[PDB]
Order: C-alpha cells, then structure tokens, then sequence
RNA sequence: AGCAGCCGCGGUAAUACCUGCUCCAAUAGUGUCUAUGGUGGAUGCUGCAGUUAAAAUGUCCGUAGUCUGUGUAUGUCUUUGUGUGUGAUGUUUGUGGUUGUGUGUGGAUGUAGUGAGUGUGUGGCAGAGGACGAGGGGCACUGGAUAGUUGGGCGAGAGGUGAAAUGCGAAGACCCUGACUGGACGAGCGGAAGCGAAGGCUGUGCUCUUGGACUAAUGUUGCGAUGAAGGACGAAGGCUAGAGGAUCGAAAUCGAUUAGAUACCGUUUUAGUUCUAGCAGUAAACGAUGCCGACUGGACGGGACAGUGUGUGUUGUCCAUGAGAAAUCUUGAGUAUGCGGGUUCUGGGGAUAGUAUGCUCGCAAGAGUGAAACUUGAAGAGAUUGACGGAAGGACACCACA
C-alpha cells in the first residue's frame, strides 16, 4: 500500500511509544497522528461585555498551544484524517518556518 | 570430579535436590580462603559464626555468619565513607 | 577530447587517488618567525607544534587539516636545486 | 582472470550505450594479450596503459563491430579434439567470431590451434 | 566451482536429489513395504461379500464391489466389478483375478476408496462374457 | 570492506612517483644516523620515528638517506625488539580491556570488543610464526580474567 | 442402469450409456495391468528458483574445505575387447553371413609451456592530528505529575458512562491551601535527524571504556574473501533466590447489556509490572530483501570531516533508460536464453504436520533436529470488470426538512 510502510522511522530499530490521548493504546511515536492548535483562551463571541468588565486600561487576552496524538482508529473515527484516492495519497503538508510573520 | 554436584558430595542422596544446592552455594564462601588487608597475605578464615581471622599476624575482625561481607554491611560501609570526603 | 589528456581545470578537481598519474597533495615550505630572522623547514600538513628557537614562540600548529602558521610569520614553498 | 571478466563487462556496458572510449581503473598482463588479440582482428580500434606504481590503468578505443565479449571461468582443460565442441556453444554462426586459448604456444584462436595439432586452458570468445 | 572442487559438488547435489519423492522411494529401499501386493501385477483372490457403494458427488450412482481375500498373503482387500449386469455372475465362495486401476496407487473417477479391479472369475475373461464370445462359468 | 566492520572508506597518503635526495638539509648525513640509532635505543616505536623525521628534519623519504627502510636500518646495528610493534599494540589494547571487565562487569560492550580485538591478534601471530620472527610456541602475556 | 487415464456425460429436448447401421486408425495382429528411459531448464555441469507464489538463517566471531597469493598440452613407442563407426560383396530381395580398415585404459621416453626469487607497495592491519556521536558500565545530584499521611477553610454530593447500576460521602467526602513521605517515569523541544553487530539507546555534571569517517611524502609488505563443526550476545512474557511496592492489571468476583453471554463496558481485589544475581533462547527478531568484488543518466536535499567555488564516506524524495507475471524496483528487483567474477545456505503440488518416534539441552514451561501410512485436483500470486458494505464524500427533491 505505502512505500513509507505506514510510518515516518528510517535507518533504526526502535522509536519509543505513547498512549493515545482518546482510549489509551501503546503506538508508536512515529506513526501516531500529531496536531497543533492556538485557542484563545477566552471566547470570541464574549468580548464586548469584557472589555466594559475591565479594570486595566489596557488588556491582552492570553492564548495557549496544544500538541494532541492519536491513533490510527481514534483519528479516522473522529474524522481528523479521511480516507484518499491512490494518487492523492502522495501529497505532504508543512509549515515553512521561514515564512514573514 | 563431579560434574553437578561439587562440595555437597558428602551428602550422597539424602534430602533433596532443592536443598543439597542452599549448602553448596554456602559452603563454597564459608570455606574459602581471603586476602589480609594489614599484611596482604591469603590466610584468612571463619572460626565461629562471625568471626575471621589471620593465621599470619593474628588479627581478628567481624563480619557475616559465612561470608566475610554482607550485602547490606557493603551499602552503609560506603555511605560512612562518602559522607566523610564530600 | 581524449580521455587521456584532461584539462587541468579538471585535474584539480579529481579525487587524489583517481589522477591519472601519481600524484599527492603536501609539500615541504620555509618559515620565519618574527624580527629575529631565522629560518626552518616544515611540512604543510604537519601533526607536531614548530618553535623558533631565537624568539622563542609557536609558529606553527596542527589542525586537522592544513598546518596553521602564526599569525606574524610567512611561508615560502621550497623549490630544489639543479 | 578476475580481471579478464571484469573488463569484458564494462567493455559491454559501453559498446551499448553508444560511447567511444573506455578508461578502466586496472590492467594486468594477460588482460592485455586478449586486448592485442582483438585489434589484429579488426574489432578495436586501438588501446593504452599507464604505470604508476598502483594496479595500472588502460583506455580502450572502441569501433562499433563488437556484437559481445565474454570470459568463461573455470578455464576447463580441452584436449585438441574437444575444441569443436565449445566452438558450436558460443558463437552464433559457422562463418565469423573467435574462441582464444592459453595453449603452450601464447593465445590462439580456434582456427590456429586446429593448425598447430594443440590444446590448452579456455579464455574467452567474441564476436 | 572451481576447477579443483568436484567432491564439493558430488556431495551437494546427493543431498539435493532426496527431496524428490519418486527417487526417495527407491534410495531408502521402501518401495514395496507398504504394498497389499507387492511386486505382482495380477493377483487371485476368493470371494466374501458383495457390496455397492456410493459415487462419490456431484454423481448419483451405486458402483458394485466385492470384498475379498488374497490367497498370497490374507490380507483383505476391497475391488470393483466393471460392466453391466455383470455382478451377478460372481457368487460367493468364488476366486477372481484383480489388477490395478493404472494411475499410481490413486482411485479414479467418482469411486472412493477402491484401488483394484475384477478381470476374471474362475479363469474366464470378464469382457469375454460380457461381449458373448464365452460362457458363464 | 574492512576485517570486523561493513566500512568502506579511502583515506590515506600518496607518496611520489620517483623522489630525489633533499638538499635543504641544515644537519650532516652521519649526524642524522646516530640520531635514528638513539631514538631506537630509548624504544621508540618505527612508525613514529618516521614521524619526526618529516616534521622536524625535512625527511619525507627514510630510504633516501639511510639507504634502506627503517627497520632494517636499525637491524644491522643492533637493534631488534623481541615482538613487532604490530603484534605487541594488539596485546596491550586487550589487556587493559581485561582489567575493565574486572571491575565493572556488566559492561556488555566492552565483552564483545574483546573478542573481536582478540582474535585480530590469533591472526597476526599465526603471520609471524609462518615467517619465523617467533617462536613456534610463543604465548600472549594476559590479564587473567576472574 | 452404466460410462469416463484427465476435463466431463445421464433428471423424458443423450453427438458421451445399451442395441443396429455407417465411417476412422493400424493390420496377422491389436488392446489391458505392472516396472523403466524420454517427456522434465518439473534436480538445473552445460542449465532453474528464493520482496509478495514453496524458499536468505535473529546477530557477530570462527576451524576443516573451496578460492586468492606465492596437478598441462603434444610427437614416437608399448599394453590390453566378444562391442561398435565406416567401405566392399545380389544368400532371388531382406533381418543376415562372409570380408577390408578406425577406435576405447594405463605406462615409458623426448619437446614446449618453464622461468623463478627479485624489486615495487595497489588490498588489510598497526600508529599519528583536530573534530563528531540519545554507543556502553559506574558514581553523585535534580524536575514535576499520580497516590497517600497530617494541620487550616467550606457544608452535600463527587466519580464514571450511550444511559446507569453496584461501590465511596455529616467519624466532613469533592474542591481550595501550609507541610511531609514513597515508588515509578524523564513531557514540550522531538524530525522520513544521529549512534550501536543486532536486540536496542533522549534530565544534569564527573569518571572508566567505545566506534566509523575524514586529513597526511608515518610503519609493515599480501598478513586476504567465504565459512558444516565450535563459541559469545539476544524484545516481551515466564521461572529461581533475595530486596521493594506509587500506577496499571491476567486470574477470581460482583453490577449491567443480551434470547444467552463464562465477553466487549464498569466495581472490589491479586500474580505480575521495578532493582540486584542468574536460568531460558523465542517473535510480522520485517526492507517478509546471503556476504565480498567490477561497471553504470538526471533533479532537489540532509548529516560529518576537509577544502575553498570543489572532494570522500554515508543517507531521504522524485523522474528516465533498463528489468519484471504484475504491483512496483533506481548503489538495484539494472549490466540480454547475447545464459560462467569468488564462495555459502534454503525450496521441489496441497494436506497429514512442525505431528509421532529416537537423540542432545533445560528446575520446569519447553526449545533444537525431524517422518510415514492414509488421503486429494487443485491450493496459491498480482491485476481487470461487476455485485455488495451496520463505508467516506459531492450534488439534489414539499412522495425530505425549514
Ligand atoms: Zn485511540
Ligand atoms: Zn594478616
Ligand atoms: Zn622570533
């Protein structure tokens, strides 16, 4: 099916392993499914009434990050991850750390 | 000599597999000879059930019932001596 | 075009041991240290650390590479009599 | 003779890809015995070899005759009778290609052989 | 393979050889051991009981036998009677002639569990009568 | 392509086709002589006497000057160690594994190095036994392990 | 009822069974059962196959042997076949008979290769220099989360589920706070990045050990490749002794669900999970892919060293040529059935069966080696079009919603 053989380890044995952050398997570190997220910690549809609540005359609402793993059942149940045709299987996906703001 | 059996060859057939192997494993320690650390000659032995001493010289010190060190004599003998250098 | 006369751009840009002659990379050079004019011979890839005797300093040192001169000082390659 | 079937397979590679030259790495001496006995035949057009103190080098100049070269190891021992036999194993047809010999006379072909009353160790064949 | 290594090669290839089945059989000298008759091609043999059997499916049917008695060894033996009608001319008590079926040791067709085949009944063709070019016994 | 490892590397010096005898020479011919005879005599190993040579003399090539190769310079005055430098470098490495292994023995790393040094060492003596440079009974001097 | 080596025929519409005609092949002959050569490149010297069809061994070391480094051809003579190759010859022709010539194994004696160690230092090993690495053993410290003990606050539920039940809570739970104790683990950074023979290896600082690459006018001088027999290492679970005990959890046990669930889901509670010393010897121990040597197009990268506009050792992705049964392969699964570079192992239709029995090893649990009788016409690999999914999407519709 893939050339990768389902996962991301070249040229080593063993990888480590983590538990599954929905039922809590063993897998691999380099096969689990891994995503990141910047939520505000606040809620969008709440900043009006905050901002007459607010004692400081300037305020910044915080956010956080996020790093998730899940298994391979756990993330196409949840419909993180969907089922593609043969050639569409190839296409990768990055994040270019060089990218201006 | 014997290939299984070593030192508990005295004991024939009596008393079990299970048990002729706890004296073998005793005896080979209790028996032995050890080096002197004042004259640093191999004339060590027991005499009684914590007591060795030098044929050579005739210094007497205290150790295990049939072994000279014991594993939780070597644990805090090692603390004492780590406390005093650091 | 012959395989047996190459340019020698592309004689220096071959691996030392795939010339088609013969032929390494090291050589032998003269160095002086400082204002005391001495002079001693040394290898450009040398493993030791050189001295001058007047003047006493350091005036080479290895590397893993090519032999580091000292700052104030100058090589000259030697060329052999006839 | 590790050397003899080493030459005769870069010697393959390159008469199919179309070069004109060849620069091996390596030569002995009987490697080039077979290599004298294919420019008297008319199917290189020439060679050279160099000396430096490593195990040589050499650059073959090739035609575009040359169907195939081979080398056969073992080297078998056939008497003068069997030589027949391995001449109808190896070429394609009766008329050219040629099967050498180490006999006790140099390198000979299948023709010269039949004509010295000679047997030998097997070498190769081209055509 | 060098020009010096012959024994190498003459111990190999023995080892290699013995993994086909055909010439196991004959280098081990077993070939006759399990044999009901051994090195013989035809065989007597006096008649028990007279049976039929099933075909086996997707054939409907009902072979006649025959279970026997093979006056060379006592070893009992089960074989089927060919033709039409033609079981009928057997009774017990008789001695009949068997032969293999022609297919190494393995039943033929849609009949399960018979390796052997009536050819004569008290020293008479089968076929012959069959045809009507002899008389019953 | 190398003996214990799958390593297949290439470096390593080039000398010269057809050197010459050097003339930037600043000592004489005899006082170099007496001075490779010296430093064989405190038992400085051959391959790093060849090493000074070059760095502080000017000697790239040691049969230029001595007439012949160093070790059999060093024969004809009287000098010829009672193991080879080769052999007795492989007999020290696998010593001071032994007396390792002594103290800390779970050191399953240093287990396997120690057979693979060590039978590099078998082979090498078996070389020089052909050759009659030792004895035919000749044994390694060995750490005894406990 | 019968036929049919094999594929197959016969259920009132038999070109295949039984009977009659007609025709086909060979012919004084023509069928059947059994053994054996070819058929069979389906035993493979010539001349097979081993990623997925049967098949490369969990990993290194290593002796005998093979290969490499430093046993030949041919003239003359001689000694041995009853067979056979090939001429002649009208027993009326013929199988024949008679009759000319050649050939088969060892040995003796010449000639040719044939001349000999030298010099050089190409593979390997040993030593140098400055760098690089979650390679290993030991010692000393450190970080928070889970659980628990104990001071202060609060006053009725908390937990977990598709939804609940057993079970815990007014001797004050849960939640928030000040102090402590203990075992285990080392997040984020963390990747188609590095190291180790493989199994494997991520806190910090010390220490004893280790590897491959690179750089060079250092030493030596062929000291090498492969490898039945022998040896060491080897995930997790298990077993033997001691120590330890947070979390999770086989077995046991209740509560649900169900037609029934000795199961999936949950509650109470264990062996085990950790360390030291050993035994054992197995894995989808996988790239399901022996080791060494020669040669071969492009494009975009990474990691180490050295140089200066490049090189050597390694390694990831993508395209040709070529190969393949195809899927696919790109330092090989390429280099022609145009078939020979050195040297090993394993397979020979399915099932019985990795089973019996013997032997070697183990405390055991078991491991290693390893059949037959009897049965049977397929079992299997890769791909094509359909049908189906208690499969995923995109469009739609007042026999769908709003
Ligand atoms: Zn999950
Ligand atoms: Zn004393
Ligand atoms: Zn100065």
């Amino acid at each position: 099916m893939r050339r990768n053989h389902g996962r991301g380890k070249k040229n080593r044995g063993s990888a480590g392993s983590i538990q599954c952050d929905k039922c809590g398997s063993v897998t691999p570190k380099d096969k689990a499914i891994k995503r990141f997220r910047i939520q505000s910690l606040i809620e969008q549809a709440s900043f009006d009434d905050l901002k007459q609540a607010t004692i400081y005359d300037v305020f910044e609402v915080p956010r956080m990050g996020y790093k998730s793993q899940f298994c391979v059942s756990c993330a196409c149940h949840a419909k993180i991850v969907r089922v593609r045709s043969s050639q569409a299987r190839k296409i990768r996906y990055g994040f270019n750390p060089n990218r201006v703001a | 000599g014997t290939k299984k059996v070593g030192i508990a060859g005295s004991f024939g057939a009596r008393y079990g597999s299970t048990l002729r192997k706890r004296m073998k494993a005793v005896l080979e320690t209790q028996r032995a000879k050890y080096i002197c650390e004042a004259c640093g000659k191999k004339t060590v032995k027991r005499e009684a059930v914590g007591i060795w001493k030098c044929r050579s010289c005739r210094r007497v010190f205290a150790g295990g019932s049939y072994a000279k060190t014991t594993p939780a004599g070597k644990i805090f003998i090692n603390m004492v001596k780590q406390y005093n250098t650091k | 075009s012959d395989l047996a006369f190459p340019t020698r751009e592309k004689v220096g840009s071959t691996y030392k041991k795939d010339r088609l002659y013969r032929e390494g990379n090291g050589f032998f050079m003269y160095v002086r240290c400082g204002g005391c004019r001495h002079t001693t011979c040394c290898y450009s890839h040398s493993q030791t650390n050189i001295s001058c005797p007047g003047c006493g300093d350091i005036i080479l040192t290895s590397s893993g590479g090519r032999a580091v001169v000292s700052p104030n000082c100058e090589f000259k390659k030697i060329i052999r009599n006839i | 003779s590790a050397a003899l079937a080493n030459m005769c397979k870069a010697i393959n590679n390159a008469s199919r890809a179309g070069k004109r030259q060849l620069l091996l790495r390596f030569s002995t001496e009987e490697m080039r015995m077979f290599l004298l006995q294919m420019l008297r035949h008319g199917y290189i057009s020439g060679f050279s070899y160099i000396h430096d103190k490593r195990s040589g080098k050499s650059i073959i100049d090739l035609n575009g005759r040359l169907n195939r070269c081979g080398a056969i190891s073992p080297n078998y021992i056939v008497k003068r009778d069997g030589i027949e036999d391995f001449r109808t194993r190896l070429l394609p047809a009766r008329q050219f290609g040629h099967v050498l010999f180490n006999t006790s006379k140099g390198i000979l072909d299948h023709k010269e052989c039949l004509t010295e009353n000679v047997g030998g160790k097997i070498l190769g064949y081209f055509y | 393979p060098g020009l010096f290594s012959a024994n190498n090669l003459i111990k190999s290839r023995k080892a290699k050889r013995l993994a086909d089945t055909a010439y196991r059989k004959r280098a081990l000298g077993t070939k006759y051991k399990h044999s009901v008759l051994g090195r013989a091609p035809q065989a007597k043999a006096i008649v028990l009981e007279k049976i039929g059997v099933e075909a086996k499916q997707p054939n409907s049917a009902i072979r006649k036998a025959v279970r026997c008695q093979l006056i060379a060894t006592g070893k009992k033996i089960t074989a089927f009677v060919p033709y039409d009608g033609s079981v009928t001319y057997i009774e017990s008590n008789d001695e009949v002639t068997v032969e293999g079926f022609g297919k190494k040791g393995r039943s033929v067709g849609d009949i399960p569990g018979i390796r052997f085949k009536v050819c004569k009944v008290q020293n008479v063709s089968l076929h012959a009568i069959f045809t009507g070019k002899k008389e019953k016994p | 392509a190398k003996m214990h490892s799958s390593g297949k590397g290439r470096s390593g010096s080039v000398k010269p086709y057809a050197t010459a005898f050097p003339t930037w020479l600043t000592k004489s011919v005899d006082e170099i002589k007496s001075d490779v005879i010296q430093m064989g005599n405190k038992g400085v190993p051959a391959p790093d006497i060849g090493t000074r040579l070059r760095d502080e003399y000017g000697i790239g090539k040691a049969s230029d000057v001595l007439g012949e190769s160093i070790t059999r310079f060093l024969q004809r005055n009287g000098v010829v160690p009672k193991i080879p430098h080769d052999l007795e470098s492989l007999v020290h490495r696998a010593n001071t594994l032994r007396s390792h292994l002594n103290i800390y023995r779970k050191d399953n790393s240093a287990k396997y190095r120690l057979i693979l040094v060590s039978s590099r060492m078998y082979r090498v003596a078996r070389y020089y036994k052909r050759k009659m440079r030792i004895p035919g009974n000749w044994k390694p001097k060995l750490v005894e392990l406990n």
